[PDB]
RNA sequence: GAUUCACGCAGUGUUAACGUGCAAAUUACUUGUCAUAUUUGAGUAUAGGGGCGAAAGACUCAUCGAACUAUCUAGUAGCUGG
RNA sequence: AAGGUUCCUAAACAACAUUACUUGGAUUAGGGUGAAUCGAUCCUAAAUUACAGAUGGAAAUCCUUAAGAAAAGGAUUGAAAGGGAAUAAGAUUAAUAGUUCUUAAUCAAGAGAAUGGUAACAUAUCAUGAACUUUAAAAUGGAGUGUGAAAAUCUACGGAAGAGUUCUCUUUUCUUCUUAACAAAAGUAAAUUCCACUGAAAUGAAUCAAUCAGAGAAGUGGAAUUUAUUGGCUUUGUAAGAAAUUCAAUGAAUUGUGGUAUUUUUGCAGUCUUCAUAAAAAUUAAAGGGAAUCUUUUGCUCGUACUAAUAACCGCAACAGGUCUCCAAGAAGCAAAAUCUUUAGUUAAAUAGAAUAACGCAGGUAAGGGAAGUCGGCAACAUAGCUCUGUAAGUUAGCAAGAAAGAGUAGCUCUGGUGAUUAUCGAAUCAGAACUUUAAAGGUUAGGGGAAUCCGACUGUUUAAUAAAAACAUAGCAUUCUGAUAAAUCUAAAAGGUUCAUUACAGAAUGUGAUUUCUGCCCAGUGCUCUG
RNA sequence: UUUCACUCAUUUCGUUAAAUGUUAA
């Protein structure tokens, strides 16, 4: 698993094609952005809750996406 | 009777040679034209410990003089010799310490080691710690030169045989008093199964000649022929004298 | 010691089963066996050992093939 | 305390057996097989361990980047530094000399 | 410390009185410094019977089982020295 | 051991196979004498040899 | 190749127990020893007038002043028993 | 290793486990052992075996690269403890699990002629590099001291949740508060080695110890490597969604920060020690040289159950005997000692009940005397820790020595000494003073001492199973032979074999037995030798 | 009749059977 560190990696990472699933965590203060790729488990941690919006925004609507949250899924 | 512990180290069952970690065969390169009619330039990369031998080792390392490449050499060092020092062996080599000569280019009364006892066979003679011959006289008229052998005696060899100047390094090994039984068994590490050594007068009459009786004792003489049997032949071999000298 | 106590220490097989005679007779360190004579091309035969003999020889086994040649 | 068992069927503690205790979730100590120790690159001449490579084993240099197994330099990876300044001396100073050694002295 | 029994103290009385005086002589010795014949520095320490080595200074010298130089091989590094000078000139 | 041969564990699977006794309807054959397998071992009874 | 204790080991004494035994050599206390001439696993080498032995004729599969096994062999007996 | 189905479940108890058995490692019948990452397979070590050759009447022996029209160079085997490409956490089964499931990775084999820094040296592949050669790694003893880090134990602050005690008190005692492989790089360590500036004497620098310096110290500024995966620790992705502790009837709650304490593990740094110098190959990287011009597929064969022992192994057995290892809590103490407890395991491990005779086996005590017993203080008793004082003759001057001998030691309440940061914080250790008592090492653990004589010098070894010694060994002393085509010596023979990878400071064969002192006279006899 | 001189069987060795011998240069 590797994190990323700023948000113009990650939205670099939706809008290519090698996406493979999207899974979102709500904690008690960050949301987490656990894209799946074909080799790695790419991370984004973000604080604002404007910001990570905007992100689902981006994701492309051929790929499932699952949130997560205080019980497992 | 038995077969004594003699007749038994001719086997080489476990009195083999405890040579494991020893580094090789000690010896002068092989003979050529360049170690004939020139010179080859060696260096002693490095001086080494080998097991089971006083002296140390030199890894003398030459080029090879018809190929591209190396050639790896491992001499006995001689007492002086120092890590990155040259050293050169040939017939028209210079007369330093640790340079290889045929013995004939060596003067009267000069200092040699490692010497050949038959041309090209890299080495018999003086290689002990701290043992050395003497060049005493050559012989134009056959190409022969006599030297004198650690043992104080006489060898007439031909004066093409190669040698080393010097004195072999180690010297004084054997002065220094063994103390402990332990430190004779660590003696042998790197050598034959010989050491604990049992008197035959205390063995038994099966096992050994000296075998004895209700006193330990020997009953015959000690002194033996020549051509005793393997078996009976215990004590001293040939003896012309006997006793303490004065 | 030499009776009981020295026998826990056997744990360490000296013959394994052979591939020529099938018996628990190939000495591990010895690379023979003891009972059909392994490597060696010929089987282990002695005379004094008549018994062994007719243990294991001819038409002691199946016969595939010399029991249709001898009825031939 | 949590005593642990080994998880291979190695059951004695040669070199190659090395394990190191730690802790999991829940209180539970695992055993994970460390590494051996290995040594560096040494200076052909004077035998000093060079700077600049990594002390790992042998084949871990194929997992390394090309550029951190060797110091860019003239017999970077087998010379010290110290060894090769006194190999441009000796390759400069005795040339010169046999220049006026010989040829028309 | 010792009136008398400098280094072979440590056998403590178990092998001799002469034993011991023989013996501390080449264990003094053979644990001593000595004058390095390249960079003169008293830094040359034995490492093996034999073998000795420079320390701050990056040499290797075959010398005695216990001292740098005995004095069977002092004597022959002179003696081949006049034996040279006579053979080079006439 | 846990660690063996191939060959020898079929030798061993064998000797497990052979353990095992007659079946009921083979006794019940007529003129039948043989009732019970004499060639039977016990892992704490007879060590096999092998 | 200093003095001791401990995990272990040995086997000084009781000439204790046991002695158709827990055991075809063991148990208890006591004693000695308890890392460099140390302890120990696996692999490997040495074979019967042979090997191996810090040497007791000790050890060489409960077998040793010449192993075990089979053949010569139903060895011979001026001796003993029927 | 050895065993081999002994593993699990169900039915069932005739036999077996010195009574019995519903129990069983016993009877019957089914079920169970899943790997690209763990091992074998691969490499070589001591050693071992082939074709051709050599030897032999023969069977067969020798040789292992030397003898060969054989093998760029030397053949086969040899390690489930030596070397080696790569997997971890949680869950799951009546039983397999670094093997299955979920999630998350890694490795191999593929398929799609450069910059920067003074320098040490540095740049997600980058940034070409053939033949040939070299270097390094794999790959190398032990002791002891200091120290970095992790875990465990202990402890300080701050809480959350649950349990125990509660007529006598106790803001109390106890339990949980966790985190993997592989990677990232906010913050930040210890040690060593190098680089640049400058040039040390009024010599400095530094450690527990040392040790270092004009072929250049200390100072300042840098570079590199090591520290159980990337980069050591905290932290981060993994990853809280798991797991642990609670509550409710699947759903909810929390998961701070420290320590100048101890142990273990793991490295590091120098010191000591050797007539001891403490493996090789497979395999990999780099250099010198200048020839040439992210996605996806596959990862085969075999072992894998169980015991590993006061019941699965070897001893005829469910035998008080024997058999190689890993992990390892509290008290107390110098102590991994004796003694007691926690987690885990078990209460059965060749049958019991009653009575409480003699003679026994094991453990004890005793009036007065004190070895008078006996071959003999055999057996038992006795001294015993720590602190202080004190300690003979003799001596190889090192020891004797814990010589011998004498004094102190408890509980409670206090006082002082030994540090760190600028008053607070911490370490168990030493000394001292009053008071009281049953006057204190002694529950356990825990040397009897002295004066001489004989032997062996010492540490060591020995008759497995009646002798552990004064016997053997030992270092020391001494004698003999041998120039290596030799000496000793194995073999029937042998371009055969051992010491010998050797070379007189060596090899081989012997006697005496440390050190000190001394080794007297005899060459007729028997040996051995001679240049006669 | 030992006493010699050569090598040609023979003995003992060394290497990667790698410049031996005689002229020339």
């Amino acid at each position: 698993p590797k994190q990323v560190q700023e948000f113009k990696q990650i939205l670099k990472l939706l809008k290519s094609g090698s996406i493979r699933a999207v899974r979102v965590k709500t904690n008690g203060e960050n949301t987490k952005f656990k894209v799946r790729c074909a080799k790695y488990l790419y991370t984004y941690i973000c604080a604002d809750k404007a910001k990570a919006e905007e992100l689902k925004k981006a994701i492309p609507k051929d790929i499932h996406v699952v949130e997560i949250a205080k019980k497992a899924p | 009777g038995r077969r004594t512990l003699s007749q038994r180290k001719g086997r080489g069952s476990i009195f083999k040679s405890r040579s494991h970690h020893k580094l090789g065969v000690a010896q002068h390169r092989a003979i050529d034209f360049f170690e004939r009619h020139s010179t080859v330039r060696g260096l002693v990369k490095s001086i080494e410990h080998d097991p089971g031998r006083g002296a140390p080792l030199a890894r003398v390392v030459f080029r090879n003089p018809r190929q591209y490449g190396l050639d790896k050499e491992l001499f006995i060092c001689a007492e002086g010799l120092y890590s990155g020092q040259y050293i050169y062996c040939g017939s028209k080599a210079s007369l330093h310490i640790g340079n290889v000569l045929p013995i004939g280019q060596c003067p009267e009364g000069t200092v040699v080691c490692n010497v050949e006892s038959k041309p090209g066979d890299r080495g018999i003679i003086a290689r002990a710690s701290g043992n050395y011959a003497t060049v005493i006289s050559h012989n134009a008229d056959n190409e022969t030169t006599r030297i004198r052998l650690p043992s104080g005696a006489k060898k007439t060899l031909k004066s093409n045989c190669r040698a080393m100047v010097g004195i072999i390094a180690g010297g004084g090994r054997t002065e220094k008093p063994i103390l402990k039984a332990g430190v004779a068994y660590r003696m042998y590490k790197a050598k034959r199964t010989t050491w604990p050594r049992v008197r035959g007068v205390a063995m038994n009459p099966v096992d050994h000649p000296h075998g004895g009786g209700n006193h330990q004792h020997v009953g015959h003489p000690t002194t033996l022929k020549r051509s005793s049997p393997p078996g009976q032949k215990a004590g001293k071999v040939a003896a012309r004298r006997t006793g303490l000298i004065r | 010691t030499k009776g009981t106590s020295c026998r826990g220490t056997r744990h360490n097989k000296t013959h394994i089963l052979c591939k020529r005679c099938g018996k628990r007779s190939w000495h591990l360190q010895k690379q023979r066996c003891a009972s059909c004579g392994y490597p060696d091309a010929k089987m282990r035969q002695y005379a004094w050992g008549y018994k062994a003999l007719r243990r294991r020889t001819q038409g002691t086994g199946r016969m595939r093939h010399l029991k249709i040649a001898l009825k031939r | 305390a949590v005593r642990v068992t080994y998880v291979r069927k190695h059951s004695y503690n040669t070199k190659s057996n090395g394990i190191r205790i730690v802790k999991t979730a829940g209180g539970n100590m695992t055993v994970q097989h460390r590494q051996k120790i290995s040594n560096g690159v040494r200076c052909g001449d004077c035998g000093c361990v060079l700077a600049g490579i990594r002390h790992i084993r042998p084949h871990q240099y194929g997992w390394l980047g090309k550029s951190k197994r060797t110091v860019t330099r003239a017999y970077g990876g087998v010379k010290c530094h110290k060894c090769v300044q006194k190999k441009i001396l000796r390759a400069f100073l005795i040339n010169e000399h046999n220049l006026i050694k010989l040829a028309a002295a | 410390r010792t009136k008398k029994v400098g280094i072979v103290g440590k056998y403590g009385t178990r092998y001799g009185a002469s034993l011991r005086k023989v013996i501390k002589k080449i264990e003094i010795a053979q644990h001593s410094k000595y004058v390095c014949p390249f960079c003169c520095k008293e830094a040359v320490r034995r490492t093996a019977c034999g073998i000795w080595e420079c320390k701050g200074c990056k040499k290797q010298i075959a010398g005695g089982a216990y001292t740098l130089s005995t004095i069977s091989g002092a004597t022959v590094r002179s003696t081949v020295r006049r034996l040279r000078d006579a053979k080079n000139s006439q | 051991t846990g660690h063996k041969g191939f060959s020898y564990k079929l030798k061993l699977g064998k000797k497990i196979h052979q353990n095992r006794g007659v079946p009921q309807w083979f006794r019940m054959k007529t003129g039948n004498t043989i009732n019970y397998n004499f060639k039977r071992r016990h892992w704490n009874r007879r060590k096999m040899g092998m």
